[PDB]
């Protein structure tokens, strides 16, 4: 019964997110993929400190400085 | 393979980037994979809020890889 | 595991040691550990203004993941020897 | 003897967690494991009291122990 | 080794730079210290556990 | 799947941005399981202004937030 | 592991975490790592998310509300 929060990031590939970093810093683009240690793979990201970047094609997001995932 | 292209310049002049705005240049004695470093014959430049500064250490300063950020050539 | 031979092949020599917080402590190299702990014997203020709280005391265990440099005489140390070690990793 | 032994056996004792946050907690030991996470009840937190809480053990920079403590576990 | 310190007392140097004085009594591999008798000049308790990340330096006394 | 990624955009064109803020654009030489990774690339991304230009570099995988295409 | 998170989950819980955070959701999953799956998420620097998933290494504190 119990909802595994990598299964949560599993369905949200492919859709939008936002990834927020430990710092003021926070990233919005199309989740592409992620692993074990969390490190990700956006895609077409906003970077924003609370907009500093829109970059174009694939981030891998280091999963170190991660600490909140929202899809949507 | 980062760590080898590093093997590549042994004896040859660096520029190392170090939190806290202080940067070193020396001659490119030694590193371990944590990049660990000893160095020869290095000037370091520490940047206060600006002044800048200088400390020279000739013989082998050896500096601990959990404080550098950047490793190249001047 | 290379920086420990290292600092073993550095025993009983001066050297002057750095930490983070703005320290500076000159002494014997007595002893090192895999994570590069050091003790020094026979405490010493290189400098000034630095220079922490003590006096009496003559032997200081030293964290490894503080200090910043440790500074070395060219007499101190075999460069080739080094070299190719590291290239040897 | 070691600091993990020691917590190991002062549960149920009472004890004041300073956090590297600057938080202090004043509470009842439940449960410690090897990261040092600890779990205590009967808690209060400076800058609010709480049934339970939980601590990673990363994050705290020292603790005050009751004095009884050395007679208590051993 | 910190073996040559236990149960003697000892200077302490935390990464702040804060400064203690104490009885060394336990220490593990994390340096996680076991304290008694410690003072900040205040006496901050009779028994204390530090962590091996808040210790820069050791000083035997 | 990250691993794929690493391989995918060896010499292609990238930004890698440190937890310091700083930016280094270069072209990606290689990158290893700890986030080392080899640029040799420019300080500066433009309209704040270009603080160094080094043709080969070294950054230290703790420090990388991201690693990133243009 | 110390803390059973099986009792809180469908109950409001307040987590601190590393760099000065808060969060204060509703507890819908966890793992043995300690990543949460957290409902009616607001974050305290007002704040609000929704669904979110929390990373376990950098949950620095956990207690009910």
């Amino acid at each position: 019964s119990q909802l595994l929060p990598l299964e949560l990031v599993d369905k949200c590939i492919g859709s939008r997110i936002h990834i927020v970093m430990k710092s003021d810093k926070e990233i919005v683009g199309t989740l592409l993929g992620f692993d074990d240690f969390v490190n990700m793979v956006l895609e077409d990201v906003t970077e924003f400190e609370i907009r500093r970047i829109t970059k174009l094609d694939q981030i891998l997001l280091n999963g170190n400085n991660i600490t909140m995932l929202v899809p949507g | 393979e980062p760590l080898d292209l590093i093997r590549l310049s042994l004896d040859e002049r660096i520029y190392v980037k170090m939190r806290n705005d202080r940067e070193l240049r020396g001659r490119l004695h030694a590193y371990d994979q944590h990049l660990n470093m000893i160095l020869g014959d290095v000037e370091e430049t520490v940047t206060t809020i600006i002044y800048k500064s200088t400390k020279r250490n000739i013989p082998m300063l050896f500096v601990r890889g959990d404080g550098v950020v950047l490793v190249a050539p001047p | 595991m290379l920086f420990y031979s290292f600092f073993k092949s550095l025993v009983g020599k001066d050297v002057v040691v750095e930490l983070k917080n703005d320290l500076s402590i000159c002494g014997t190299l007595h002893s090192v550990d895999q994570y590069l702990n050091i003790k020094l014997t026979d405490i010493s203020v290189t400098d000034p203004e630095k220079y922490p709280h003590m006096l009496s005391v003559k032997n200081c265990f030293i964290r490894g993941s503080v200090v910043r440099y440790v500074q070395l005489p060219a007499d101190e140390v075999d460069t080739q020897l080094l070299q190719d070690a590291a290239r040897k990793e | 003897m070691l600091p993990l032994s020691l917590l190991k056996t002062a549960q149920n004792h009472p004890m004041l967690v300073e956090l590297k946050n600057g938080e202090t907690y004043n509470g009842h030991l439940v449960s410690c494991d090897n990261w040092m996470n600890i779990n205590l009840r009967e808690v209060i937190c400076t800058s609010w009291r709480m049934p339970e809480c939980y601590i990673r053990g990363s994050t705290i920079k020292y603790l005050r122990i009751p004095d009884e403590i050395i007679d208590m576990v051993k | 080794a910190l073996e040559n310190y236990i149960n003697r007392t000892v200077a302490v140097i935390t990464s702040d730079g804060r400064m203690i004085v104490g009885t060394l009594k336990g220490f593990d591999q994390t340096i996680n210290l076991i304290l008694d008798e410690s003072h900040e000049e205040q006496v901050v308790l009779g028994l204390y556990i530090v962590r091996g990340d808040n210790v820069a330096v050791i000083g035997e006394i | 799947t990250p691993s794929d990624f690493l391989k995918q955009i060896i010499g292609r064109p990238v930004v890698v941005k440190l937890n310091s803020g700083v930016d280094y654009r270069g072209v990606l030489a290689c990158l290893d399981g700890y986030m080392n990774i080899a640029l040799e690339q420019t300080e500066e991304y433009v309209n704040g202004q270009l603080k160094n230009k080094y043709g080969d570099a070294f950054i230290r995988g703790n420090n990388v937030l991201y690693i990133s295409t243009q | 592991s110390i803390l059973d998170l099986s009792k809180y989950i469908d109950k409001t819980i307040r987590v601190k975490f590393q760099g000065g955070r808060e969060a204060s959701g509703i507890l819908k999953g966890f793992d043995p790592l300690l990543n949460l799956v957290l409902d009616g998420t607001i974050e305290y620097m007002t704040r609000q998310l929704g669904l979110v998933v929390c990373r376990g290494t950098s949950v620095v504190l956990i207690c009910p509300q």
